[PDB]
Formats: structure tokens, sequence, C-alpha cells
RNA sequence: AUCCUUAUGCACGGGAAAUACGCAUAUCAGUGAGGAUUCGUCCGAGAUUGUGUUUUUGCUGGUUGAAAUAAUUAUAA
């Protein structure tokens, strides 16, 4: 889901290369990455700032929240996990779309 | 020719130091004594005698003072 | 300024194939082998003569 | 403006200011200096001047005390921008139809730096006319 | 600033100075008189009276002003954003959207996961283009007509055009290849596999095959 | 800070394993060039990503390859492969050290 | 197209240039007969139909699934054909192989639907996923039906200048994408202005491609200016198209094309001579500005006759029933009138007709004879036509003449080539990079790869053509790094088919490579396979579709491996071998231990090049020394190190000896030419006679810093003008005093043999 | 005398990166810069500012439509 954005552009910038580098390191070392993920879920309550570009549709604008790609890994895995467990345990009733 | 190779070479900072290293004698008590009088650190963490001599040269280069000027 | 001789390329067993600056790299293959191996062993032997 | 940008007093300051600089690129402007259109170009050419200092240069020229160069370069206009390199008029190709001078305002600093860079390129390449990277056909064409 | 301070020496009529390139009286007065006869802010004021309230500031207070000191640090942040935007890069070769599959991906890297733990203890591609499939058909026509006796000749083109056409036309050229081949059983096995029937046709396939 | 004077320079040449790696991460690889090449007559092979459909593969895949639709790994350049920055390598080193600390505790 | 678009008969018609003649296919489309750009509405299926369709295909899929469970067989894709594309989701995404992991993916609709706040770039496909759902639209029919909607590919091309690129047909041609060049040059230190103006290239490529229909009198209806030093008329001004056209016509290419074609006709007429009954063929001295001066013209080639000629009425290069009794003329003149046409004026025949009549009849244009042929060529469309008075025997040989010129002309291929450089069009050739002297620098990346040589797979020996017998073949594939040699022994009986021997040798050889690489494990699996000859790249890829990860590189380097059958024992085991046998030789053993693999491959290449160039000598060096012995399992004549040095030096002296003695060139050359001589020479790359003459036409007059008197026509004026540059191309081949007078010396030889009936 | 531990310099070799490496008549900094935490406390070294280069720094090699054959004097009239 994080590489979905980077499969397109042939020319990556610095930040995109940092994120893709993190993701490739996550494929290379899942055990070290997953243990890095569980560590953040149990521990860190203090996080690095979020720089925000504005999504502009000309009808309405804002926001775009750009998170440090390191925390984006933990948020992505946590999201996938919460949706898998939630949809497995039927937390969301059928009427929620 | 203009800007002779000896003038540029002597103007070069390293070789200009190396010419001063040739003017300093190499002895333990005399090399050490010149540092003691010069008030610079007498011995550094770990140095060979030649390296202490190099520190002589460098200190005489930065301070713009020669051996005849010191003593 | 030209007081020192211009340095040659530093060959290795890996840089062996990729150095065309000196001759015979292909033209004289085993002689070239003796040049690169003799040059590497010459830098190593010079190192040992320095430590010694 | 009128702080960083030197204001050329008379036609002798204009002429001499053009002739002195071989290395840099002389950018002269002409405007009533009370007009909104030339005022915007001034307040742009202050920061643009600070950016293009190393190569180009900016000079304020009103038409009040100087009527001389009007008869020469055919200037009436709300405003005009003239370029000179090696004491030679630098012709700049926009989509306006006027290659000699540009009478139109540009709103982008990086853009103005781009066209100064461009006319500097053609200038060093000695070409009389250089093609501006942008068009400015439908923009102003005043 | 030098030429600015030099002042004009009377004047050079600068038009001819650097060689610039150009790329009765009573009557006039009368017609001017004819033209004449026929031709016939607040917040700034607040800035002005505040300018008058300025008068309490002495020149000794003027000589001292806290110049500059930009509190936004847009100089630093401008330098950092610039450093970030200077260069970019080229995307690696793993971003060509072949993607393989999450099967080879997951079952590939989960055995790497188990290895590390034990040490610590058609895809989305567009449809095949007709001209390309024509090149396929010609090439495989050649490799089939080379040796009709080769079973892998009709098997390779069998599966290979079988993916392209997907249909009983390719299945038929496979069958004719089975008519040319028969002494090899492999073409009959792949033949039966590329036919779909429970009994009717496939049992006959087995009959001829044996 | 004023921009540098817009003068063209030969920029010398260089070369070499050292500089071909560092320059290799920047230079478009051969498969990227083949992706930049698109066939005249036939519709080019196009991967539509879940993010967007705009991605073409150009001629990067061989004809036969394009018919089978298995794409390729082809030549895999490890030189232009994405790598971490220094700050990120250090931060991840801290993250893995601390992770092992929690594995011990 | 989302809108209603009608295509007028204005742009429909397409014309084709054939050797049999020029053909024109005209619209004639009125009222009931018309073409329309198809809107998407015809293609996108309505929702209600897609959902009813959906429940139908899911129901039938459930039934077919139940039946498959009944008979205990997995659902087949092609048995599930019919609808593979219908339903929401599509049954395709049930049979996608990642269905397991994607099935472990949930919350994806809200994730991507909610994703706009995480990312920046806007892709409004958020309402679905390609994985979970499918391709919810098939536009592949839109492209085909828009192509068919406009006149076919040929009609699409007529609006372009593709005809001028000079290709017989579109087969392997490819493009360089906008992001292709923009990303290619994007990497460099460049100012933002350099970035924008450097990104202004793609729409210049596009402007040039469609430039014939983009630049048109019917379109612009405005002031018409003629581009400087060229024959193009630019309707309106397109700043990109002007720079592109000047770039293509750089360095007086227009007048080089005119003078080149005229000189071609002269060189042909110097052979036409008495066959056409010519007195003299004289290329006139013409003002250089005449070529691109459209207002007035003059006779390019004056043609003087032995006797009076019978010329017919004005006609076309390809016609029938021409009665030449119409007129009589002593003198003849040819005129080459070049034009760059747009889509409306694309017809060359009508143009050359009307212009011929104009210049011949009226105004300033002067011709020495009232009867002549005006030849003309439309460069954009590469068309050619000749209109004028013809006499017996001329017309067919001028047809073959124009055919040969259009096929190959130096100046015309300079134009076509510069156009190809402008459009970034290139012929396919091979995707993978060739192996030349440059790439040979690294054959060792530590990436294992193989060398494949099929040359010897089919061998027949002949003694004294009295006896022709087949020999057991082989397939020669070696790995330099590991040193191993995989060599297959092909048995003569396999060739009993005796039909399509060349076509069979290649597929059968590729079979061995396939089964071989498949036999190798993942560790020794070669990442590249370099074929010596360029044929096998087509057969191999078929067998390489299995494992895509491995690249096939054809080499321009000519490898000695074809002569690898010259080694004594290696050739002995092949003849002694009977059936096909895959055999592993170790061709690096002694010096695999002593010296590096690259040096090993360079010296082995040396031995095999000397062995290929001279067999008897190279064998004489090996078996010359009695003291040395050839061990059984070593197979090479094991030497000491210095002895290897001397032997390899002598092999070098052998390659240079037989090379310089055969091709008779003294051996000094350079070190680089020495390398390329020992190994490759880039397949011995020599630019041909064409490439030489065209390299002359391309090159500018090196040093920019005679005079001829000419009469020229200004606007409504006639002025004598001094000219310059080159008008000096002259034919005068077999005619006048020079050639016959020089030919007179040989006349004493005609009396050595004297006979009468 | 042999062996071993730390640091430094010298270098053979093997790699990795240069989006990083620096500099400062600048400010502050173990007299605590800068961060973590289980809330008890723990780690202890640079941080701020400005600025140079940074799809690179110094040299080489090959290929190439980038380009680059001396002077002198002899007939019988």
């Amino acid at each position: 889901d994080l590489k979905d954005v980077y499969a397109s552009k042939v020319r990556l910038n610095a930040s995109e290369r940092e994120e893709l580098a993190l993701i490739e390191e996550a494929y290379d070392n899942p055990h070290d990455t997953l243990n890095r993920i569980k560590k953040y879920l149990l521990t860190q309550r203090v996080f690095k700032p979020v720089d925000i570009t504005m999504m502009e549709n000309y009808q309405n604008i804002s926001p775009v929240y750009s998170v440090d790609p390191l925390e984006k890994i933990t948020d992505a895995y946590l999201d996938q996990y919460l949706w898998y467990e939630a949809d497995q345990r039927k937390l969301f009733p059928n009427w929620i779309k | 020719q203009n800007e002779s190779t000896a003038d540029i070479l002597k103007q070069l900072p390293h070789e200009r130091l190396q010419a001063v290293l040739e003017k300093i004698p190499e002895e333990d008590l005399e090399v050490r004594r010149l540092l003691s009088i010069l008030k610079k650190p007498e011995v550094v963490e770990n140095e060979d005698v030649q390296q202490r001599r190099i520190r002589l040269a460098e200190i005489l280069m930065v301070d713009e003072i020669d051996l005849e000027n010191i003593n | 300024l030209g007081l020192l001789p211009k340095p040659e390329p530093k060959v290795k067993l890996s840089n062996m194939m990729s150095v065309f600056e000196n001759d015979q790299n292909i033209t004289d293959p085993t002689a070239w082998e003796k040049v690169v191996k003799d040059q590497v062993d010459l830098r190593k032997r010079k190192h040992l003569e320095e430590n010694e | 403006a009128s702080v960083l940008l030197p204001q050329l007093r008379t036609g002798w300051h204009v002429d001499q200011a053009i002739v002195t600089e071989t290395k840099r690129l002389v950018v002269i402007r002409f405007g009533r200096k009370n007009d909104r259109q030339c005022m915007i170009m001034d307040e742009l050419l202050s920061s643009i001047a600070e950016r293009v200092r190393n190569f180009a240069v900016i000079y304020l020229c009103d038409i009040d005390e100087v009527s001389d160069f009007d008869e020469m370069y055919e200037l009436t206009d709300p405003m005009t921008v003239m370029f000179f390199y090696h004491n030679k008029h630098m012709m700049c190709d926009f989509g306006t139809g006027n290659n000699n001078k540009l009478n139109f305002i540009v709103d982008d600093k990086q853009e103005m730096i781009d066209i100064l860079e461009t006319i500097f390129r053609g200038a060093r390449k000695n070409k009389g006319l250089v093609v501006s990277p942008y068009d400015y056909n439908h923009k102003r064409v005043s | 600033p030098s030429f600015l301070d030099q002042e004009p020496p009377a004047g050079y009529v600068p038009g001819i100075g650097r060689g610039a390139t150009g790329f009765d009286d009573e009557a006039a007065n009368v017609f001017k008189t004819l033209e004449l006869k026929l031709a016939q802010s607040n917040v700034k004021r607040q800035f002005a009276d505040l300018k008058e309230s300025l008068a309490a500031v002495t020149e000794s207070e003027w000589m001292d002003i806290p110049d500059a000191t930009d509190f936004t640090r847009r100089n630093k942040r401008n330098r950092i954003q610039e450093q970030l935007n200077r260069k970019t890069y080229a995307a690696p070769d793993s971003l060509i959207p072949g993607n393989v599959d999450l099967n080879k991906l997951t079952e590939e890297r989960e055995k790497l996961l188990q290895s590390q733990i034990d040490e610590n203890l058609v895809n989305s591609l567009s449809d095949a283009t007709l001209e390309d499939l024509q090149k396929m058909r010609t090439i495989l026509k050649s490799y089939r007509k080379a040796d009709p006796t080769n079973p892998q000749g009709w098997i390779a083109s069998a599966r290979l055009e079988e993916k392209a056409r997907k249909f009983s036309v390719a299945k038929k050229i496979i069958e004719n290849g089975c008519q040319e081949c028969p002494r090899s059983s492999d073409i009959w096995l792949e033949n039966i596999r590329l036919h779909e029937s429970d009994v009717h046709y496939c049992k006959t396939l087995v009959a001829t095959a044996i | 800070k004023a921009l540098p004077i817009p003068e063209d320079q030969p920029k010398k040449k260089r070369a070499g394993r050292k500089f071909r790696k560092y320059k290799e991460k920047f230079r478009l690889s051969h498969v990227r060039q083949l992706q930049n090449r698109m066939e005249f007559g036939k519709q080019e092979q196009t991967v539509l990503d879940s993010y967007g459909e705009e991605v073409g593969l150009g001629m990067s895949n061989t004809s036969l390859q394009q018919a089978v639709g298995a794409t390729s790994g082809s030549r895999r350049s490890a030189g232009n492969q994405a790598k971490l920055t220094k700050v990120m390598k250090h931060r991840i080193s801290e993250a893995n050290q601390q992770a092992d600390e929690f594995l011990i505790s | 197209s989302a809108s209603h678009i009608l295509i007028p008969a204005s742009d429909l018609s397409w014309s084709k240039q054939t050797d049999t003649g020029i053909t024109h296919f005209r619209a004639g489309m009125t009222h009931e007969d018309e073409k329309l750009i198809p809107t998407i509405f015809r293609y996108i299926t309505t929702w209600e139909n897609e959902f009813l369709d959906s429940q139908r295909v899911w129901a039938e899929y459930a039934t077919k699934r139940q039946e498959a469970i009944q008979q205990n067989r997995r659902l087949a894709f092609e048995e599930l054909e019919g609808s593979w594309d219908r339903g929401i989701p599509r049954i395709s995404t049930l049979f996608q192989r990642d269905r397991h992991t994607l099935a472990y993916d949930r919350g994806h609709r809200i994730r991507r639907e909610f994703k706009q706040y995480s990312l920046e770039r806007n892709s409004p496909f958020w309402w679905t996923n390609s994985h979970h759902d499918g391709k919810l639209w098939n536009l592949n029919a839109y492209r085909t039906d828009v192509i068919q909607a406009l006149g076919g590919i040929e009609t699409i091309l007529e609006h372009t200048l593709f005809k001028g690129t000079g290709f017989n047909s579109w087969e392997g041609l490819f493009w360089e994408k906008a992001s292709g060049f923009e990303d290619s040059m994007q990497f460099k230190k460049l100012t933002h202005a350099q970035r924008t103006g450097l990104s202004q290239i793609p729409n210049r490529r596009f402007t040039l491609w469609w430039s014939p229909t983009i630049n048109r009198a019917n379109v612009y209806v405005g002031f018409l200016v003629q581009l400087d030093l060229t024959g193009i008329f630019l309707h309106g001004k397109i700043p990109t198209l002007k720079i592109s056209l000047i770039q293509i016509f750089r360095a007086h290419l227009w007048q080089k094309i005119h003078e080149s074609i005229v000189f071609d006709i002269c060189q042909i007429l110097d052979g036409e001579l008495d066959v056409l009954q010519i007195e003299s063929v004289t290329k006139e001295t013409v003002h250089p500005r005449k070529s691109y001066k459209m207002n007035s013209s003059a006779a390019d080639i004056t043609m003087e006759s032995v006797h009076e000629w019978e010329v017919s009425k004005p006609s076309l290069l390809h016609e029938t029933n021409d009665s030449f009794k119409g007129l009589i003329t002593n003198k003849m003149w040819f005129d080459v009138q070049l034009r760059y046409g747009d889509y409306d004026s694309h017809d060359i025949s009508r143009y050359v007709r009307a212009k011929f009549l104009d210049y011949t009849t009226d105004n300033v244009s002067m011709y020495p004879s009232p009867t002549g042929v005006m030849i003309g060529i439309d460069l954009a469309y590469n068309m050619y036509d000749a209109y004028g008075n013809w006499f017996n025997g001329l017309k067919p040989l001028i047809q073959n003449s124009m055919r040969t010129i259009m096929k190959a002309n130096p100046a015309l291929y300079v134009l076509r080539e510069r156009i190809r450089k402008g459009l970034q069009i290139y012929q396919s050739s091979v995707q993978e990079p060739f192996l030349n002297s440059s790439n040979y620098a690294e054959l060792f990346n530590n990436d294992i790869k193989l060398f494949v040589d099929d040359t010897n797979v089919y061998r027949v020996t002949v003694h004294k053509n009295v006896a022709t017998k087949a020999i057991n073949g082989c397939i020669f594939t070696l790995n330099p790094k590991t040193g191993h040699l995989f060599l297959k022994i092909i048995h003569t009986s396999v060739w009993a088919g005796q039909k399509r021997l060349s076509q069979l040798a290649k597929w059968k050889t590729a079979e061995e490579v396939s089964a071989l690489v498949r036999s190798l494990p993942k560790e020794e699996q070669p990442k590249q396979i370099i074929v010596t000859r360029k044929a096998m790249l087509d057969p191999l890829e078929v067998h390489m579709l299995d494992f895509p990860n491995i690249a096939i590189r054809p080499t321009e380097l000519r490898l000695p491996f074809s002569a690898a059958m010259s080694i004594d024992k290696l050739s002995d085991v092949v003849m002694k071998a009977t059936e096909p046998q895959m055999v592993l030789f170790n061709i690096y053993d002694d010096w695999l231990d002593r010296i590096s693999s690259y040096t090993a491959f360079s010296r082995l290449t040396l031995l095999l090049r000397a062995l290929k160039t001279n067999e008897e000598s190279a064998k004489m060096i090996l078996l010359s020394d009695p003291t040395i012995t050839i061990k059984s399992y070593h197979l090479w004549p094991s030497f000491t190190d210095e002895q290897w040095i001397t032997i390899e030096s002598q092999m070098r002296d052998l390659i240079l000896t037989e090379y310089g003695r055969k091709y008779n060139v003294n051996i000094s050359a350079l070190t680089q030419t020495e390398i390329k001589d020992i190994i490759l020479g880039q397949n011995i790359k020599a630019p041909s006679v064409k490439r030489q003459k065209m390299a002359e036409l391309e090159a500018a007059r090196s040093e920019k810093q005679m005079k001829t008197k000419t009469i020229n026509a200004q606007g409504e004026e006639i002025v004598v003008v001094a000219s310059a540059d080159y008008e000096s191309q002259t034919f005068s081949s077999k005619n006048e005093w020079r050639k016959s007078a020089i030919a007179n010396t040989l006349l004493y030889l005609r009396l050595k043999n004297i006979y009468v009936s």
C-alpha cells in the first residue's frame, strides 16, 4: 500500500527515495522491521512533526498530512492489522460504508 | 618565467612548513625544551619524535615566529 | 608544476580487465597478468619494506 | 524599490551606466514611476535584482527628466524594460510581437530570473535575438 | 555608484553618445486654443498623522534600530528545503510495475522471516496486442514446420498460442499437432489437459492415446 | 545569495567503478530506457496501477514476453537501488538496538 | 473524444507512391457516407447492464463451480471463457494468484477512498481498486475503432510526414517518449530556465510529426513567408516548427538535395548516350538561389541531340499510349523542381503539371527548348513525378531512374536521417545492448553468464565437390568465470529430415540452451546469454519465456568459438561420439589456478583467434616443442608461465602476420585497433559508400573563412548577379572532347583482330 | 624476549556514502549542548547561525565528420 504511489514515477526525489528505502529494508528484514513496529506501538508517545502540503481541488482545499516515512510504516501495519481484526470480528456493522 | 616554480612551491603552505622543519634540529631534550619555553603543550597524547618536530614546524608557521626570533 | 612523475593507474585483479590506459591488457594477456600481479605484489612488498 | 535599485538621474547616467559594464548584463527600465504597472515591475526587480546580482543588474529609469531615449527606442508606454549587453541592445523574443522591448509585467520571480538567465545565455553566445522559454501571447500583448 | 556620483559633464546628448540605435507659431498657438475651447487615501492620512505622532523620536533613538533578525528563519528552512529539492534521483528497477505477485512475494519473504527467527533461536497487464500475437503465430508456425516430429514443437506452441487465443482454434492446431506427433505421449497428456470434458471427448482422447 | 553566472562548462568526463556506481544511481538504467521506448504500430504494454492507469511499460518487454505477459526481472541493477540516508541509517540503528533491548526485557 | 466530432472530406483522402505509379484514394464522403470520431459512450457499459450482467455471471459461475465440485475437477480458465471480463468484481480477480493475500487485505475501499489526505498527486480512481475489482473499463476497442475511424493507419500517416522518413512500412519502428528525453536529459546541473526550455522539446517533436497537416494554407489563410534557404512555405508562424525545420535543413541541405538529384540524372544520362541517341548532356551553371527560389525557374539539364527527336504531348512519368509524332525538337531540357508539401498540396503530379505549364509558357522563366520534362519530388511525402514532353525510349529509363534515386540517394537519405533524428524514430534492431569493445571492458560483474555459439551445429566436409558428407555437429557454450564448457554433440541422423536445415539448426540449438540452463540450478543459472551470431536471439527468447529474469545479448564481437572444433582431442571426442551427448569439458584448469579468469579468457580468445585464422601454424606452435606434453584431462599443452608468455606472443604474431598478409595492411596501427583486431572491430564496422558521401554532405565547409557570372530574376525584375558557393557540379561524362579524345589512344588495339564474314 | 587490550599515525587490502563533506574574528555548550522514560528516572555531545561545494573534487586513456605532407634545381638555343 505504501509502494502503490511509487510504482508510477520514473524519477524519485529525495524524500520518496528515503521512504522507498525504508520499505525495501522492510522487505529485506521483516523480523527486524516487525520488531521495530511492535516497539513503537508499545512505547513511543512522542513523535516527529508533520509537514503539510495542501490538496487543492479548486472546490475546496486541505489537508495533506505528510508523515515521516519511518512512522508511516508503523501506521500502515497498524492500520492493516486493525482492519483485518476488526473485519474478522465484525466490529463494524453492515450498514457502515 | 613569471611566478617561478620555486616561488609558487615555496608559497605552497605545506612546503613552506617543510622548509622550516629543515631548520629545526631533532633532539628529545632540545625539541621538548623549545616547546616548554614556547609554552605550547610539551607532549601530546601519542606522538613519535618526528611528529613532535612536525608540531614544532606547525606552531612556528601559525604564530609567524622563527627559532632565531624565539631564542 | 611537474616536479613529480604523473601517476599511472592503480591496477588490481578486479581492475585488470577494465584498464586500457596501459597497453597489452588484451594484446599480451599473460604478460599483462605479470604486470598487474607484479604491480600489486610490488605495492604489497613495498608496504612490507615500509613496516620492516 | 527606490532603495536597493539605483535610480539613474539623467540620460548621461543611463548611457554611462550602459557603457561601463562589460561583464554583467545591464537591465534598464523606463516608467512614469507613479504608475501601478511600472511600480509592480519595480517591486519585483528589487528581489530579482538581489537574485541576479552576480550576473545581471537592474537600473531604475523614469521618463520625467529624460525625454532623450524615447525618440530613439520609440518609448511611450505605461512602462518598458530594456536590456543591454556589451553596450548593445539585446532583442528578446516574446509572444507579444515586440522583440525589442517588453512592456508587460511578469508575476513570477523565478520566471523573471529565467528570462534574464535566457537573454544572458543568448547574450554570451553573441546571438542578437534569443527565444524566451515562455510565450506571453495571451497574457498581456499590450 | 561611481557613474552615479560622477554627475553629467553638461551633456553628451546620449542618443549619439554611445551611438544608440533606433531599432506657424501663431498658428500652432491658435489651434491649441481651439483644442482648449473644445476640451472645456484616508488610511494614508492615518499614516500621515501617525507620521506626525512620530515626532517624539529623537535622532539618538534613530541611530539605533534592531535591523533584520527574521523570526521565521525562512533563511535556514529555505536552505534546507532547497537542499531537499536540489537533486532528486532515478527510481530503481524494482518499481517497473510488474509486481510479480503477493504469492511469490509473501511465500518468498516469509521463509526469510522464518530463517531470521530460527537464527535468533497476466497480472494487471493490458490485453495482448493483436500484431504481437501475429508475430507469435508466425514464429511458432516456423518452429512447428521446422520438425513436425518434435513433440515440444506442438507443445510449446500449444501452451504458447493457447494463452494468446485461449480458444478451440489454438486447441485445434494442438490437436492436428497430435495427429502429426502421436508416437510421443506427452503431446497427448497436454492435449487432454488443454481439452475440457469430463467424459465425452476426453475418454476418446485417452482411447487414442493408449 | 545570488545565482551562479549562467556559463556552460565541459564538466570534464570522469568514469570508473567508484564514479559509475554513484553516477549509476542517477543515470537512467537500460530497462528505464526501454520503458521510454514505445512501439509505433501496436499499443504499448501498459500496467494500470491501483493508484493510476497512466503507466506504460513502453518497449521494455520483448514482443514474445509481452504476449506471455510474465514481464521480466531481466537485468537487475543493484547500483541504482534505493538506499537509506545517513540520518535514517543512524535512526534505524537506534531503533533496532532498542528493539533488541525490549526483546531482552 | 467525449464530444460529437465530424471529419470533413477535407482530411480523409490518402495517396500512395508505387513503382507502377501514383495512386490516390479520395474521400467522396457526403451525407449518408461520413466518418465520426467514436465517443466513449458507445464503449462504457451502463451500470444497470453491468450489475444485471454481474449477478448473471456470478450465478452461472456458482453453478459451474458446483458442477466442477461434482465431477471433482478445478475450474479451467478457457472452459470459463465466454465472460472473463464481466461482473463486479470480475471473475478474473477470483483467479488472480494473489487472491490469498489480497483476501487477507480488508478495509481497502475506505483506505484508498480515504487516501487523498495522505498523498499529494490527485488520482480520482479512488472509488475502486484494480486488484480487488479488475479493469472496470476496456478502452482497447476505442483505439482500434479510432484508427479504423480515420482512414486506417495510412490515412493517419498522410497528415504526418512519416512518408518523408523513407520507410517502406511500419514494422519495428519505435519512439522516444516525452518523459523519455525529458528524464534522459533531466539529470544534470541546470538552471530552471534550462529546465523549462529543455522540456519544450517534446511538443517540438509532436509539432514536427504532424507538421504537414499542422502547417497548411487551408488552415491558416494568412501571410505566407518562405523559410530562408529552403523550399518550405510556412503558413502562419510556428516558432517550434520553424526551429525544427531549420534544424533539419541545416547547412544548405536543400540545395545539396537539388544539385544532388540533378547530378544523379546527369550521371545516368552519361550512360544513356547513344541508347537515347544523345549528342551531349550538359549540366547548366545555375544560380544557387534558384533551387529554393519558387518564383522563377530554369532548365537544370540541357540535352542536345544527334538527330531530330519526336516528342509527344505533355504527359506523366507513368502513362500509356503516348504518340510521339506530335512534335519535333532538336534540343531537350530537364528540370528538377523540389517542393515541401502539406496534406492538401500532397499531390505531386498536379503540382508539377501546373508549374511546368506556367514556367514553360509565361513570364521570366527561360528554357532553351520549348519541349522538356520537369521532374519533381515532394520531400515531406517522398513522392516523385515527371511531367513534360517525352520521346521514345526515355520514359521507361526515367522510371527506373527515379525509382533508383528514391530508393537510394545520398542527399535524400541525409534528409530522411535528419528527420529521424528530429522525430526520435528508430528501427527496432535489438533491445538489449550489443557487445562491443566498450562493453567488453566488463564481462565480469560477478554475474554468471554464458557464451553460445551454434556455428558448428551443422558441418559437411568436401574433398577435392566429388565427395560431400555430413559430420556430427556440436553446440558450443562456455562460462568464462567457472571455466566450464558445456558442449552438445549432435548426431548426423538427426538431420535425416533434410528440410529447412538452417531454420532447424537454430531452433534445435536453442533447445539445448533451454534444457541446459533449466538443468543448471539457481546458483549457476546464468543471468545473461551472449550469442555469437545474430540469429539465435529470436529462437532463444521463445525458450526463455519460461525464466524471464535472464537477458539475451547478441554480440557484435566476432568470437573465435566457431573454430573451437579445431582443437585435437576436442574434435576427436566429437567424431568418436555417436548419439547426441551433452558433455562437460574443463577448458580452464591449469591457468584457472594460476591466473585470473579474465586473463584466462583473453589468452584463450587469443589462441582460438590464431587457431581460426591459421590452423596449421597455430597447431605448429603447440606441437612444436617436443619437451612439453599434453595430458589427457588437462587437454591443453601445459606450459610454464614464461612459456605461456612466449607462446601467446607468437600467436599474436600469427594473427597479425596472416591478417596483414591476407588483407595486405602493414602492421603498426594503434593499440586500440590492435585490440579490436584481435577480438572484434565492432563486427568490423565500416561506413559504406553511401554513409561516406552523406557524411560529406552533412559536414559543413570546414573553413568558412571561384566566382561565376549569372543572370537572375528579382521580383518583377531580371538582374545579372555574381554567385558563389557550389554551382560547380558538372556531368559531361561520355560527351564532348575529353572522354572520346582520351578514348582515341586505344584505337590501335582495334586492328589486332580483324575479320569479315 | 613472546603474546594480548585501548588510542593515534602510517599505509596493503576489502567495502559503503558523497542528501553528504566541510569552514567560520559568529553564539552557546559536561559551570550540561542535546534527547529519551515504565514518571521512579535514564543517556551524555555537540547544538544554534551564516556560508562553499554538492546529478560531484584532481588527473588520464580510447573511439570518433569536433578537429589538426618539408626545399630545390638541372637542358642542346
